[PDB]
Formats: C-alpha cells, structure tokens, sequence
DNA sequence: GAGCGTACGGCCGTACGCTT
DNA sequence: GAGCGTACGGCCGTACGCT
C-alpha cells in the first residue's frame, strides 16, 4: 500500500500521511520521489483509545504504519531505527480530515510517544476551501503542500505530558459523559 | 516552520467534527424533522420538478444534482438516504417514490444506483408546500454558487411521524414512528390549552405507531419516554398459534419489530434448535410474498408445547425487542432532549411562524399588485392624453418623467403602462382589471385580518392542519397491549 | 421453438450492427462516435460553456446517462476524460479540473474527485446546431430530442482521429494538424478533381498531440492513397557528450498513444534479462516545466548509437501507427481515402452553411412580414387605437384591424402585442431601423441560396476564420 | 456464486443463466426456491469458438457452469448427470444481451451438444422494453419471466448439424473476413 | 504478442452512542 | 453481547479487429 521513496537516508526522508486513495495517487505523482513517501489513509483509522491492545495490533491501518516507520512501539520503541525524519499528517480541509487527524495523533501519544517528543510529527496545510484532496491535480498538490520551498508544516511539540494525556482520555476515552461536557462548554 | 501545540490541536480539531457532526449531519431537526442530507435530496427531487405526476427519474441522475449542488460528501450516503426514505418498512409514511430493488426486510441492499428509479410521493409535496412564498430562510450552499433552505416547511409534523435514528458524537438520537391521524390531533389540541398536561395529550397520540406494525406491551414506557424524552417500550411480533387437525400445531408470525432484520432473525432460531437451546420446533419457513406480506412459519412437534416455544422464542431471539427511545432534536441550532410536548410546541410554532410570513408575502405581492391595477385604471380613464403623452416623448426616461409629472403616478406605475399592449384597450378587458382589482381588494383585507389577530391565523393552522388529517391521515397499525 | 442457426444468424447481426453503428465507429461528419456527441450535446444542453464554472463530472455523466446514453457510467466518463487528455486530443474537446491521469497509464480520480466544462474549440462543433442545420431524432426512450450529427465547423475525424474495435471491422485514423486540414479542404473547394498527392502539399502527414517523429513520406502517401497504410513512429532522442568519455540518450517526445511508464519497464526488462548492455542508469525526469524527459547513461566502454537504434528495435521508443481509415458514410461503413474523408467533409459544410442561411431567411421574411404591419400601425396610430377601442373582443379587433388595415393574422396579433413604449420616438425609429437592416440582410441571404459559388465562399471563408482562432504550429516532425 | 434450489429432482428443477450480478439478486429473492436455481453471469462470457480449451477449461465461468449441469463436457457428457433438466437463458432485452446469448448458445453447441437435442435449453422473454432486467424489481422479474403459468420459453431446437455448424464458424470463429461478408449480405 | 477503446458491479475497513 | 444510520474507494473478467 504504501509507496517508498528511493533514498535509505532518515535524516532527509519524509513520509505523508494522505486521506483518501484519490489525493493519495495524485500525491504519489507530484512528490519527489527522492525523499517524499506516500502512505494512503482510506478513511477513519482505529480509535486506540477504545481498542483494546489485540485488536490494535491486528489492525491493518495501524499494522502498516508501524511497519512503515520501523521503530516498533512500547517498550520496545528505538529513535534510531526510524526510516522518516519527518512524518507529515496530510488531511483533507474539512471536519472528517480533522477527525483523522484526532485519530492518527491519539495513536502516536499513546504508542510512539518519544516520536512527538523528537518533534518529528508534523501537520499539513492544503488549501482552504470546499475541495478536498482527492479534489486536487498532483501537480497543484505538490506545490501547494508538499514542496518544501514553498510548503508550510505545523512542527507537532508536547510541551505538558500530564495535561494531554488527560486530554486524549476524555476526548477519545469510552467514558461518553465527559465529552459532551467539553462540547456543550466549547459549542460554537 | 510553525509549531502547534498537541493538546490545543486535539480540543480545536476534535471539537470542529464533533460540532459539526451534531447540527449538521446525525441530527434532525425539530421542525422539519430532517438531517441536511435528506433535506437536500427532497429538495433537490423538488428543484428539478421530480413531483409524483411526472415519471421517475433515474437515481443516477438525482444523486449528482444533489451532491454538485448541495451536499459535498460520497455519493453512497446520499443515495442510501434517499433509499431509506423509499422502505415501507422504514418510513411510516414514505417521503420517496421509487421503482426496481429498494432493498427488503431481510436487509439485502438495494440494487446499484444505476439499475434504479425515484421521483416524490404525495405527501413530500406537503414538506415543501408554500417553500417560494418567503416562508423558510435560505442560505448558501458550501461553494456559494446555489441556494438552500436552513429549514422545510413542513406542513405535517414529520419528526414524530417518521421517527429519527441518528447517532452524532457525545450524543445520539432515537425517536419512534408515530401515527399522522393521532399526532395532528394532538397539535390542534394544543393548539386550544397552551397548558395541556402530557397525559392529555396522550389522549389523541397513543403511542408510537411502526411502519411495520407488531404489538407494544403496556403503556408504562410510553409515558415515561414522554414525559422525560427517555424510556424503553417492549416490541413484541405479532404471532398466532394455529392448530391444523387434532394433533399438530404451527407458529406463525405475521408482523415483526421495528428495524429488526427477518432473516437474521429467523437465522438466530435456527440456530437455538440446532444448539438444542430450545425443543420442539421440526421446521422452519419464510413464507413471505408481496401478497401475503411478512409470514414466518414454525412447526411444532406434537407433544411439544407451541406457547411455551413461542414465549422463549419471545425471551431468546429478536422476536421481542425493546425500542430505546432518546428524544434529542435540534432546537434553536442546538441539541436538546425534548419531551412530546415541547416536540409539539416547538412544530406549531414553526407552523404559526410559516404561515405568518407566507401571509405577509401574499400581501406584499398583493398590495403591490393592486398598485399597478389602479395605475392602469388611471390609465384607461384617459386613455388619449395618455398615448398623447407618451407619443409627444423622445425616449421613454422622459415618457415616464411626463406621465408621472401629470397624472400623479408612481415610477412603477408609469413602468407598467408603457409596459402595457394595445390588446387591453378592448372593452372585455376593461372589465377584466375592474373584477381583479375588486376581488384584490376583498383579498388584502382577509390577509390584513388574520396578521392582525393571533386568533384568526390560529385558526388558519387548524385549518389546513386537518385537511393533512383528513386526505392523509391512516389507521394505526402498531397493536398497544395492557 | 426456435432454429439454433436462425437464432445465432439474427441474434448476432443484431448485436454486430448496432456495434458498427452506435458503438465503435465514429461518422464521417463531426467524426464521433455515438458516446462521444451525447457527452458534447449533454454538456451544450447543461450550457457547461467556457466562460461558466467546472460543473463535476458525476452529474454531467448523470445527466448524459440518463438522458441520451442507456449504459453504464465507465464507458461515458472515460469517454470524456479521454477528450480532456492534452496527450490523447490533438484538440481537447473537454477542459477538465483536477485529475485527469497522465501518459504514464494512470487512470483519471472518479467521477466525484474531477469537474469539466467544454472546450473552446468544442462551441464551433456545436456552432449553429440550433439553427436547423442538422436533423434531430429521438432519444432511447421517446422523452428527450438529440441530435444525429454536429454541425462540425472544423473536420473533427482527421483532427482528433478516431480508434475503434467494432465487429466485422475496426478503425484507426491518426490525429492531424488542423491548419493543414483546413487549407486542405480550401484547396479542395477551390478545385474539385484535385490529386491525394497536390493535397499532401497542405497536410504533409499526421500531426499526433504528443509530437515525435515520422520516418519518411511513403507510408503517408499510401494511407491517404489507400486507407490502410503503415506509419513509422520514433520517439525524439538526442545522445549528449559528457565529461570522461561518457555519454547519455535523453528522450524528449514520444509515439502516439504509448504508455511512457510501461516502455521504461521493458527497458528495465531488457536490462535484468541482459538482451542489451551498456546502460548504467535510467530515470524518468518528467516535470510540467520540462515535460517529457527520460534519460538513459550509458557505460564509458559502450557505443550509446548502437545502444539507441537496438531500443528503438526492441521497445516502443519506435511503434507503428496502422492507419485504417473507416468511418460511418451515409450510416453505412465504409474504407475511406484522404480525398472521400475531406470530400464528405466539405460536403457537410456546404449542407450546414445552406440549411443556416435557408433557416435565416425564413426567419427574416417572418420578421420583416410583423413589422411591415407594425408599421403600417405607426403610421396610423390614431385610427390603430380607436379601431381597438371599439372592439369588445381581442377576436374582434382582430377581425377589425384585418379588414380595414389590409393586415394578416400574424400582423394584426403582432399590433394587439405592440407596447404602448414603442409609441415613444426612439422606438418608432427603431422599428424603422430594424426593417431596414433586415431587408438589406435578405438580400444577402439571398444572394448566397441563388450562387453556389458565393455559398462556397463563405464556407471558405468561417473555415478561415477558424483556422486563424485555433489553428497551430505541427507537433510531430516527418523526416526523409 | 451459484444459488440452488432445495429439489433435487432434475425433473421439476431449472436453473437461470441470468446477465449481470444485479439481475441475480433480484432473481434470487423472486425466485421459487424449492425448483429454482441462478447461475448470475459478470458481464460477457468467453467465445468458445475462438479459445483453444486450456483456456476454456480454465475460464471461471465456463468452469461455473459445467460444475452447476454436472453433466461434464464433450464425449464425457452424461445427460443422466444433468442436475437440471431446463436451463434457461435470462439477458436484458437489448443487443449486448444478444450477444451474451449467442456466447452462451457457443459454448452449449460445441460442448455440450445433446442438451441441446434433449430440449433441456431454453431462452427466457422478458418484456421488449428498454429497461434492462438489472432494473426491474424481484416482483416484475418473477410474474413476467419465472413462473410456469406466465412464463414464454423459447424451447431451443437443432435441425441440422452441417449447418449449424458452419454457422457458428462462421460468426464465431477466428476468420473476420468470413464475418464481414456476412454482415455486408445481410445487413440492411 | 498484447493493448488500444466502448461495452457488459461486489466486497468489505473505520468512528460514533446506546443498548443489548 | 451487535447493530442501527450518515460520514471517509480500488481490484478485476469478458467480446471485438489489427499489426
Ligand atoms: C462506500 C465506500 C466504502 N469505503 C471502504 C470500503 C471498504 C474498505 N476496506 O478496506 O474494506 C475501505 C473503505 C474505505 C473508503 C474507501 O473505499 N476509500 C477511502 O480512501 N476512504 C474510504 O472511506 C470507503 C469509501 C469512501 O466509501
Ligand atoms: C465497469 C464494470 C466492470 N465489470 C466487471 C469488472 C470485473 C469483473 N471481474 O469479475 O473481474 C467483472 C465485471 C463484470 C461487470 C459486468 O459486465 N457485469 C456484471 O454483472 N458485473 C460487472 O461488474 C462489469 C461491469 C458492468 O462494469
Ligand atoms: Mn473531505
Ligand atoms: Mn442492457
Ligand atoms: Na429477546
Ligand atoms: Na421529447
Ligand atoms: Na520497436
């Protein structure tokens, strides 16, 4: 599924997180092929806050992630076997990407902590508006996103452990009752 | 680079979703008693004039001018939308007309959206009945290039009528079916004691009433739901205990509980006999056609009890389910957990508020248009200083400036005669803007009677509440048991 | 019962025909296929003209289905998306937004992930379509109206060409230079009886999108000679000195209609097989700055010139385009020459331009007959006025002005519909001023029905005009 | 994926050859399924005619076919086997659906050619109409082409085995010219 | 050869809440 | 304990004629 980049050099490596197999084609067109690789996302990944650890690691989406960065997690999770030095969530500009995104960050705190810690998470920014990725011709896609000259990536930083994971617990917990709580008390 | 903080991102994106999801996606609204995706197929049938007299377009076609126009989202979830509106099994009262494989009891797919057609029913005229007359805002579409309406009117209560079954995020929905005779009944019941009790109104609204019939046990659910929006109600299927000649004796179970799968119900006996977890039972058929409806047929052995594998049947397969109502609607753009009166309040005052200004609108047009006539009748009176006046013009700026200066007549006045044809000088048509400027006279009055009065315009909603009864309104098919 | 011979011989030919002539082969006039005019007129209906929006495929292929094409979605939307494909149209005929594949064999995103609005050159195959100037028919259901042919302003077939299987037969017309095709038919008008070989001297040969190269004029003068020819396609490649003693082939153009990803993998099978040495690297370079660029290094040791002739040998760095010049004439099919293909072609021109001109007549004289009367009313609208006014009935001031005016139906309707503004100076000069025009217009109009030659040249003349608008530079290179 | 009828009596029991997956689904629930069986079709079926039989043999459909009639194919067939004693062709009414007849007609001609003589092979008739049977519901489907009393089955009857057998040849076989020619004489 | 281009859909992942 | 109902697609068969 995912499609690698041609370098065996971490340090320069990236690889991107992309929604939907459509934007995940044209991404891995428009990318530099060098240094720039593509993992589609087809949809709503797992909620590990929910899963419990069996049915997380038998999950395909989770499975193939864990694969594509090779640093295994746990215990058992090493810095310096990263393959990507930069690891790029790419969602669409709707509230279904930020819901991915939720997703995929919740994963990451909770398995490859010492990942975001290392500020080699970081977070797309396409193009506003009602089109989506999928949307997008390849070429208008990496420049707008993927071009480093020309992109602009929100760096990923934890800067309060006790407070997050607090955070992840109720926006993501199975407790339902605390999440409508933060919505009613943040509704907009 | 930039650098975002994980929490603040985590409570910022997850709370756009979970918004967004709650008023628009997974909950109706209390007035129309739609989610927007079914809004915008109801509106998109209606905007393409798919009204029940013209034959079925293909759902192909109707999809796409729904999701190119209004609804930016994968063409399965409107079409299965539009799907579920089309099941006399879902749909007490069927919001859509459609033709070849909608899917069936046993929970088989409807056929592809290419192999299928679809228009309105009868009915969904009244959902968007009075819609062009300024009664329901507009807004824009998600590029801005369309309108659509934030609401429908909505003429028959139709969040209780058809139920609604949505789950959001930190929240969910779940309201039953209930039947139109009963339920429109109890609005106009309100609609005479604003302080009517629930137990009142529960005097003309039972219960809830399922498209797919079966018996509720006791009222005591019922209530409860009521009253406080929340509550359980006990479905049981509808089966009778046949005996065939002096030893044998057939189950057979005619209707069945609301959104409850046959096959895989019938699957989960066939497998408790096969497990040995119940005895008795030697055969099992569906024997359901068109004509015969739903008929699911269990033989019993003899010297095998059928009342007492009937009611284990009852304890051990969906035969008996519960309905787990959770009444939350959207109410001021907001969720709220309502109880059937403030369900009813909250339709009655959209009705109230929908014939307002539908009525308000027939006045504008109309004092407008009387405007005009009197203009006209100036005109005819002094008809040859009139073409005088416009013939001695250079350009039709001056003719206007001319005919306003001298016969004391409005811009818009002067606009309609010089827009006015030679054909409405004959003496037929004098006597024509004679008559429609009386009887438009007689008919701005009733207009300007009924905003005047609360009462009048009350009376008004009654009114064209109890023709919906009347052409409408169907017998209960839900059996209630005590 | 039934005979099983019987059964097979009609069961088949019933299949085969409709094949011929409502699936694969594209006409001689606007040079499409069925599929392809249902997609073009879908959009015209929908008004998807240039200066609008991109309007999303799923519901131009809704709309298209359902109304005219009683088939399933793949075969219309890779239709169009094709006709928007810079490397498969000489003369895109759809403009489409976001992805739409490339030569590497990516296929387009979905429907619902794509927009499209029609081309500028797509309006003059459209162009006067609503002037009666081609036959309408109905469509599969009885519902809706659609046309038979476009009008075709500019010849389609040898532009765009067409490539298709049928049953009995197949077809396969290159794309030509449409300057070249015009000039071409301008010759031909001018002279009838004039020789495959004299029109070459306008089209010298194919003209593919993707440009390239052809090997020598011989196959070309077969094709337009014959119909069935065989074309020579190489790839432009150029093999650059570089420092040591080393070399590299570099790439630019490639054939017609050859996936470039996949010829890269034959070379790379050709080198994990060793059936040919010398290459120590191969990268596909290709940008939207550059465009097409592949690069092959080759080994200090090895001669590139023989590395380069041995792939065009062995890859499709070189292919063969096997014209075979069938296409619908008279709704039959039929092998068709250079010469026929233009000579049906201007014919259709000179059907559309008549049936226009024949259709603005008729429309003229109708004017010109209202406003005669109107007219006449102005230059008695005292007793026009009075004359109605005594009329109890709209039937009767009808009987009334027709009788004492010496007016028609249609002229004493006309003065019943008249606006009391015209009455106003400026619009009764108007009403004099249009009369005018419109009688100096039906002389023109009649000038041109009368002389087959003044027809002929304004023919000459719009194809032109067309050739001055969208008309541009050869692609494909044809050495000796 | 063939759906069987609960007989097993070849007497009384008929299977549906019917075209496309659509047109299967509504057969199914339509269908009486004591005597009924359907054998849906993915679209068009292999020419025969033109396969030499390591492909025939190894083409799924064709494989779906013999396993269903359980009667095996050339000298080998045994009409004793036949697990149906009506099979019934069901194509949409248009020209493709044509063409998936002949196909069939190909395949049951040359290898399985004494059901042919036995009359066990027949062609449904639904209704001349430009929808297809994808379209038409379970109900439409059943009460104008499944049921015994409503039904028209054309019984498919062979005359002469020289004709016939240069007829598929001819229409089928390998040579275009032949093909052409006759389309040419006989069309009009 | 194979693959050009119009034709003839199923399967099965996830979030999310409430309730079994 | 499983499922209800709006949200986020790509894999693959065949016919047909020609170099
Ligand atoms: C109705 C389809 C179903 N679908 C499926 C189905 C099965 C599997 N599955 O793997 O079994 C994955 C998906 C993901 C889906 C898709 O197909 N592509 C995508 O990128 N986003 C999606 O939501 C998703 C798609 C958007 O919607
Ligand atoms: C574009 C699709 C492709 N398609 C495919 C694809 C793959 C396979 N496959 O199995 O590899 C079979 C079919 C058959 C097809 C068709 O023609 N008929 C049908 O009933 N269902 C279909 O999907 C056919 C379908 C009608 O059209
Ligand atoms: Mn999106
Ligand atoms: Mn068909
Ligand atoms: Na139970
Ligand atoms: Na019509
Ligand atoms: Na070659």
């Amino acid at each position: 599924k995912l499609a690698d980049c041609s370098s065996k050099s971490p340090e320069e490596c990236e690889i991107f997180l992309v929604e939907g197999d459509s934007a995940g084609g044209s991404t891995k067109s428009g990318r530099d092929s060098r240094t720039q690789a593509i993992l589609p996302l087809r949809g709503k990944i797992l909620n590990v806050e929910k899963a419990r650890l069996d049915r997380i690691l038998n999950n395909n989406e989770i499975r193939q992630m864990i694969t594509a960065f090779g640093t295994g997690i746990g215990g058992d999770f090493d810095l310096a076997k990263a393959r990507y030095h930069k690891i790029v969530i790419m969602t669409d500009a709707d509230v279904d990407g930020a819901h991915i995104r939720t997703l995929l960050l919740t994963f990451f705190y909770r398995f490859m902590r010492p990942l975001i810690e290392a500020g080699y998470v970081y977070i797309a920014q396409p193009p506003t508006g009602y089109k989506g990725l999928g949307e997008m011709n390849a070429d208008q896609l990496w420049e707008t996103t993927m071009n480093p000259e020309h992109r602009a990536l929100l760096q990923v930083k934890l800067e309060d452990a006790i407070e997050a994971d607090q955070t992840f617990e109720m926006l993501m917990g199975d407790v339902v009752e605390n999440r409508r709580q933060f919505i009613e008390d943040n509704a907009v | 680079i930039n650098e975002r903080n994980i929490t603040s991102e985590m409570r910022e994106s997850f709370l756009d979703y979970a918004m967004s999801v709650i008023v628009a996606r997974a909950l109706p609204d209390v007035r129309d008693g739609l989610k927007p995706v079914h809004r915008r197929i109801l509106y998109g049938l209606n905007e393409q004039g798919m009204t029940p007299d013209k034959s079925y377009k293909k759902s192909a076609r109707i999809v796409g001018d729904v999701m190119g126009k209004y609804h930016p989202h994968g063409d399965s979830s409107i079409y299965e939308a539009m799907v579920r509106m089309a099941q006399d099994f879902s749909y007490r009262y069927p919001l859509v007309d459609g033709q070849g494989n909608f899917g069936s009891m046993d929970g088989d797919g409807a056929a592809a959206m290419r192999y299928t057609e679809a228009r309105m029913t009868k009915i969904t005229l009244e959902l968007l009945r009075d819609i062009n007359k300024d009664t329901i805002d507009f807004i824009d579409n998600y590029d801005g290039n369309e309108r659509e309406p934030s609401v429908l009117p909505a003429r028959f209560p139709n969040l209780l009528a058809n139920g609604a079954s949505g789950i959001a995020v930190g929240m969910a929905t779940n309201i039953p079916p209930h039947n139109l005779t009963e339920l429109i009944n109890g609005v106009l019941s309100l609609s005479k004691n604003p302080d009517i009790s629930i137990a009142e109104l529960m005097e003309d609204i039972e219960g809830p009433d399922f498209p797919t019939a079966g018996l509720i046990l006791g009222k005591s659910g019922i209530r409860r739901a009521y009253e406080t929006g929340r509550g359980s109600i006990q479905m049981r299927s509808r089966a009778v205990i046949e005996e065939r000649g002096g030893g044998r004796q057939r189950i057979v179970v005619t209707e069945i509980p609301f959104q409850v799968n046959k096959a895989r119900m019938i699957e989960k006996i066939a497998e408790l006999v096969r497990d040995k977890k119940i005895d008795g039972i030697t055969d099992l058929r569906d024997e359901t056609s068109l004509r015969t409806g739903v008929r699911v047929v269990i033989d019993v052995r003899k010297d095998a009890n059928a009342s007492v594998i009937l009611n284990n049947l009852y304890k051990q397969t969906p035969l008996q389910t519960s309905f787990g109502v959770n009444m939350i609607a959207l109410v001021n753009g907001r969720p709220k957990l309502i109880n059937l009166k403030e369900a009813l309040v909250h339709y009655l005052e959209h009705q109230k508020t929908v014939v307002r200004r539908r009525t308000q609108y027939n006045l504008r047009k109309a004092k407008d248009r009387a405007h005009i006539l009197e203009g006209l009748r100036i005109a005819l009176d002094h008809i040859d200083e009139i073409i005088s006046t416009i013939r001695e013009s250079d350009t039709d700026k001056v003719a206007m400036e001319s005919l306003q200066q001298r016969f004391k007549l409005s811009e818009k006045q002067a606009q309609a005669i010089l827009d006015m044809r030679l054909r409405r000088l004959t003496g037929l048509e004098r006597d024509k803007i004679e008559a429609e400027y009386n009887e438009l006279l007689n008919y701005i009055s009733e207009l300007e009677t009924i905003l005047a009065d609360e009462e009048v315009l009350l009376q008004l909603v009654r009114d064209e509440l109890t023709e919906i009864r009347d052409r409408f309104g169907d017998d209960r098919r839900t059996e209630i048991q005590l």
